[PDB]
DNA sequence: GTTTTTAGTTTATTGGGCGCG
DNA sequence: CGCGCCCAGCTCCAGCTAATAAACTAAAAAC
């Protein structure tokens, strides 16, 4: 479930436009590279250090995700002055060392080895006028969606609070959003200045944003912990618009969404000549033998029917063809949720189907089905066909429980020529491989140390220590390490995987220990050894 | 090989007798659910051999002439012909044209029976892998008169049994009921940890006799034997099944229109200039992110990708009401142990699944179900036996495996405002639930699609002027739906819909 | 709801 | 060897108003 | 009635854009 500021536009298909539609976001980095922001605690990392960690995160999560969105980067307290706003002797020490444009790796290649520390100070919100200019001049043509401009500084040096009023308006007339980033979390020795400093942070934020302004002022250390995972894959599920029918006299308008389906990257290996480097270099040519070739002019359709070959041409094939009215959700009837039974799932998708959207005589119509077949601890048995197309199938729809939104929730039912009917032996039943009493309980023992649940503060609600759906593929964040890896050190071989990845496909800690004392019991009681 | 099955029917006069008029006659049942098993598996693609024999007819048709033995359709593959062939003998029609083409009735002997089955899958030049007799009959004591026919039958089917054929009894409903223990217990292929409980009861309806056929004449097919590990020292073996598995419409195959022959197809790849063929070798994989040109070895795209060995890794246990309903990805998978490589699994196994059921709880696992594969988490579902009426196993005993989402593999929901039915809606609706309840059976619907596709294939095969029509099972009863609701519609419009809609 | 950064 | 199944791709199409037979 | 044809919105002007089913190939495993 999204948030209410969401449009329903990003799920609607139209013509590059909603779904279509490029959001792209135009985001300036502008960082503090100050003499002070070289100066730590013998005991921490320099705010320097950690905010260059924390822009290599962001821009390296930014080069391999499909966004599109563009990134300029602005340093400010740098020993030279390149601005289009220095004139003479104004917005001294602040450098624009990037303009607006997609990020590369030649980027994050020069953030680490180009950037060096200054041994200036600048004013910040000088800085953030430098910044606001580039949103302001390259912005122009580009469709951007969002703008925004992200600050890294210690707030150590002296600044003038005299641009208050016009930085404020310019931001609120170019819808332009702010984020500040600092060595310190947001409640402490702090410098005076400092505090001086952070309650102009604040008030800036709350004038453009209000209490939540707060909200946007982070610590290096909570954005490092963030930004060291690679961005999950985010698509927006397309607007299935319909009508859930119950009979020919009762049609209720619905819209239905994936909600779960088996997510993949859409770009993937190019095979390319190992010396040209290029794929039209490669070329596929399949060829037709009985031994002896045949030409394209001499090849017909068929389909086997046994042992029998029937030539079937495409074209009686598409006449012949069974046909099928198209978007169709029908209701066939409705039987107990037990009669179902959730190892018969078929399909690629699940859909979660809520009435018709701004239709209240929808909403109440489907919220009346929702909640019968809830109380009656039953399901919908429908017939689902996604266009005129498509192959029909039949399925469950069966009430989501949930109190920010109801629905039906969709899954296909398998055909009878899908089912495989497999015999196999009662082990209940068994003679030869029934347990013991003492192999049982040290199952028994082995199950209550290996759980991955926990009842909180006696409510009877049980917390889940291992949820395994939070986390995300370790397939996508592998692939990126290692083309990342080899971007940016082509003569290393591929990198190890990253203990993070590890820690989060691996139970608690706690689980582990408590496994290996009756793990132990039962290497010892059930005897295992290959044939 | 080819896996064999002989339909042995049994053409004596209790055969062409309904014991309920409305009833098709054992006979009718038996040729139906015969054509259904052809038909099953051509619409499968399967590649084994089917036989029709008939025992008890007036007429003889075999290899050594042993007489009231009629070999119908010899051990082949399945196609238009031999089964517009059994249509012939369908139905009360049916009954006339078999009866007036071999006769009925006639004296027989079992021994005799089996020896020509027996025979025919000697005659196959392919080599078989199962060799399985399947007899249809309603009679529980052929020779019970006859001594010495009873006892050349036993030592047949002992024969038989000793040299790998088995011979599996499709009994069907006879008055007083068919017993088993008189004759037959002798013959029938028993599975040495059976003992008798697992055979199933005498056949009435098509359908039970249709699945009890379909349970025996398909061999499980395991997926992948794969290792269960508890931790690294402790490791049992398993079995993954495919319990659901979506019957597509095949694929079309290339011929030459004069000669009517498939065509073999070879796709090689070439370099452009040179026309030279390209060795895996000479090749390597791109992939271009932040304008740049990002080159691995085809091996380094495998190993980017391994995390775990092959198997499923034990993280622990889960409570199955954790496990949510709607967070289905791909369709299960079905686990059972495979003594046959780690003795000991199925003691292990059996213990697992005890204590799971018991505390109704799911290991979860890390599976990797090859090699060089990144892993999904699953959760292990303790699934009990469970057997119906008929005794076919409904439900196999096991762990159901259930597929987990990764955080990508969810799609955040759209805001709606959440708007609520009042009681005397949801009553209305309620009513309306109640009126159109019905039974839910897994095998109640046919693919439209598959249907009609073998409808249009047996025309074009037998050269018919027409395809059959299929009935699509899929489609609301509409009618009887609205005559059933009555004015259950228009109240419930009342309570939702303004007439301005 | 994630922002700027973070989103 | 063989076949069977799937994992992993690539590819065409999308929405709707208007004029035609 | 159902079919193909042809503009759709956003920065003068041609190119953007992306989920989704359905068709497709390569490749691993079992047999």
């Amino acid at each position: 479930m999204h948030h209410h500021h969401h449009h329903h536009h990003h799920h609607e298909n139209l013509y590059f436009q909603g779904v279509r539609s490029g959001n792209k976001a135009a985001v300036v980095l502008c960082m503090d590279v100050g003499f002070t922001m070289s100066n730590s605690i013998p005991g921490i990392e320099s705010p320097f250090e950690q905010a260059k960690k924390v822009i290599t995160m962001f821009v390296q999560r930014q080069v391999f995700a499909e966004n599109k969105d563009e990134i300029a980067l602005v340093l400010f307290g740098t020993d030279g002055t390149d601005n289009p706003l220095s004139g003479g002797d104004q917005y001294q020490n602040i450098t624009v060392h990037r303009h607006l444009m997609l990020p590369d790796f030649d980027l994050l290649e020069d953030i680490e080895s180009k950037i060096q520390p200054g041994s200036q100070q600048a004013d910040f919100l000088d800085a953030l006028i430098v910044s606001m200019d580039v949103i302001q001049h390259e912005t122009i043509g580009k469709k951007f969606e969002k703008r925004h401009i992200e600050i890294f500084t210690d707030l150590s040096s002296r600044f003038s609070k005299s641009q208050l009023d016009i930085i404020i308006h310019s931001l609120k007339k170019c819808d332009i959003s702010l984020q500040f980033f600092l060595p310190f979390s947001l409640g402490k020795g702090i410098t005076e200045q400092q505090k001086e400093g952070l309650e102009i942070v604040k008030m800036v934020m709350i004038s453009l944003e209000g209490e939540d302004g707060l909200d946007e002022i982070y610590s290096f250390s909570e954005s490092l912990r963030k930004l060291c995972v690679f961005k999950k894959i985010e698509r927006h599920s397309i607007h299935w618009p319909c009508r859930l029918t119950i009979g020919s006299n009762l049609s209720i308008r619905i819209a239905a969404y994936k909600s779960i389906l088996q997510e993949r990257v859409k770009k993937t290996w190019t095979v390319v000549d190992a010396k040209t480097l290029k794929k039209e270099d490669i070329q596929k040519e399949t060829v037709y033998c009985l031994e002896t070739e045949v030409l394209k002019e001499d090849i017909i359709q068929g389909f086997r029917y046994g042992s029998d070959i029937v030539p079937f041409s495409k074209v009686d094939e598409e006449q012949m063809k069974y046909k099928s009215e198209g978007k169709c959700f029908s209701v066939l009837g409705f039987c107990k949720s037990s009669q179902v039974q959730r190892r018969f799932f078929m399909g690629n998708q699940v859909l979660k189907v809520f009435a018709a959207r701004d239709d209240e005589a929808a909403a109440v119509a489907l919220s009346s089905l929702i909640h019968a077949l809830d109380d009656l601890d039953m399901v919908a048995i429908v017939r689902y066909a996604y266009d005129k197309r498509a192959n029909p199938q039949v399925g469950v729809a069966f009430p989501h429980i949930k109190h920010n939104y109801e629905c039906l929730v969709y899954v296909q039912l398998p055909f009878m020529e899908d089912l495989r009917q497999y015999m196999f032996s009662s082990l209940k039943n068994s003679k030869k491989y029934a347990p013991t009493e003492a192999q049982l309980n040290a199952v028994d023992a082995l199950i209550d140390s290996m759980s991955l649940a926990k009842k909180d503060e006696k409510t009877d609600t049980l917390e889940d220590l291992f949820p395994t759906t939070k986390i995300p593929n370790p397939r996508f964040q592998r692939l990126f390490q290692c083309l990342l890896h080899r971007a940016l050190h082509p003569r290393e071989p591929l990198p190890p995987i990253q203990q993070h990845i590890w820690n989060m496909l691996n139970p608690p800690a706690e689980v582990t220990t408590k496994s290996q004392i009756p793990l132990s019991k039962i290497k010892t009681l059930f005897p295992l050894i290959e044939a | 090989g080819r896996d064999s099955l002989i339909f042995l029917v049994d053409a004596s006069k209790a055969m062409f007798e309904s014991q309920s008029e409305d009833e098709l006659t054992p006979f009718d049942m038996s040729i139906q659910c015969i054509q259904s098993v052809y038909i099953s598996k051509i619409i499968s693609s399967d590649r084994d051999l089917l036989a029709v024999v008939f025992y008890g007819t007036e007429k003889d048709k075999n290899s050594v002439n042993f007489k009231n033995i009629y070999v119908l359709q010899e051990l082949d593959n399945p196609g238009a012909k031999r089964i517009l062939e059994l249509d012939q003998f369908k139905g009360q029609q049916g009954q006339k044209r078999f009866q007036d083409m071999m006769g009925h009735g006639s004296d027989y002997s079992l021994s005799e029976v089996l020896w020509v089955c027996a025979n025919l899958f000697s005659d196959v030049q392919f080599k078989m892998s199962h060799k399985r007799i399947m007899l249809f009959t309603n009679e529980d004591n052929p020779h019970g008169n006859d001594s010495a026919k009873a006892s050349r039958a036993r030592t047949k089917a002992g024969d038989l049994r000793d040299t790998g054929i088995f011979l599996d009894l499709m009994h069907l409903k006879k008055p007083g009921g068919f017993d088993i223990s008189l004759f037959y217990r002798d013959i029938i292929s028993i599975a040495e940890d059976e003992d008798l409980r697992v055979h199933f009861e005498e056949s009435s309806k098509l359908e039970d006799l249709l699945r009890k056929v379909r349970a025996k004449e398909t061999r499980k097919r395991a997926l992948s034997r794969l290792k269960l590990k508890l931790n690294k020292d402790i490791v049992i073996s398993v079995g993954i099944y495919n319990l659901v598995q979506k019957a597509l419409k095949p694929p079309p195959i290339k011929l030459y229109r004069e000669t009517n022959e498939p065509v073999k197809t070879k796709t090689r790849t070439f370099n452009t200039s040179t026309g030279g063929l390209l060795l895996p070798s000479d090749t390597k994989r791109s992939q271009i992110y932040g304008s740049r040109q990002i080159i691995l070895e085809k091996e380094e795209t495998e190993e980017l990708k391994r995390f775990d060995d092959p198997g499923l890794m034990l993280m622990g246990f889960k409570p199955l009401v954790l496990l949510k309903k709607h967070h289905y990805l791909r369709p299960s998978l079905f686990v059972y142990p495979e003594e046959s490589l780690v003795i000991g699994s199925s003691t292990l196994f059996s213990a697992l699944l005890i204590k799971c059921l018991e505390k109704e709880v799911a290991a979860l696992c890390r599976y990797t179900p090859r090699r060089n594969i990144p892993p999904y988490f699953v959760a292990l579902v303790p699934q009990e036996e469970e057997l119906d009426d008929q005794k076919i196993q409904v439900t196999p005993p096991g762990f159901q495996l259930v597929f987990l989402p990764f955080a990508d593999d969810k799609r955040k929901m759209p805001f709606t405002e959440k708007i609520m039915a009042t009681p005397e809606q949801v009553g209305k609706m309620k009513a309306i639930v109640e009126k159109l309840r019905f039974t839910y059976r897994s095998d109640s619907f046919e693919n439209p699609v598959l249907q009609q596709h073998f409808r249009n294939l047996e025309a074009l095969a037998l050269d018919l002027m027409e395809p059959e029509q299929a009935v699509d099972l899929t489609l609301p009863k509409v009618e009887a739906m609205n005559k059933r609701l009555g004015s259950l519609v228009d109240e419930f419009k009342e309570l939702v819909y303004p007439p301005d809609y | 709801k994630p922002r700027g950064l973070f989103s």
